[PDB]
């Protein structure tokens, strides 16, 4: 019921996250921003180019093992 | 300059 997601930043660095299919993705967003040392609202998180909301889940978005989330400046 | 693997569990 868990999958690994690769979060890729503008500098091509990666942080991977193991998440549940049903978990709201706010916690991933907050954790990634924390590790970059920037406010969460300074970033936007995309899956297949579409914005990931705080209450989106991997299941809702159709995500699969080793799928990529891209992070851009807001 | 190769980053190590980073996996965080939530």
């Amino acid at each position: 019921e868990y999958i690994k997601l690769k979060v890729i930043g503008q500098d091509s660095s990666e942080i991977h996250f193991k998440v549940k299919m049903t978990t709201h993705l706010k916690k991933l967003k907050e954790s990634y921003a924390q590790r970059q040392g920037v406010p969460m609202n300074s970033l936007r998180f995309l899956f297949e180019g579409q914005r990931i909301a705080d209450n989106h889940t991997p299941k809702e978005l159709g995500m699969e093992e080793e799928d990529v989330i891209e992070v851009y400046q807001e | 300059g190769e980053a190590e693997e980073r996996i965080i569990s939530l």
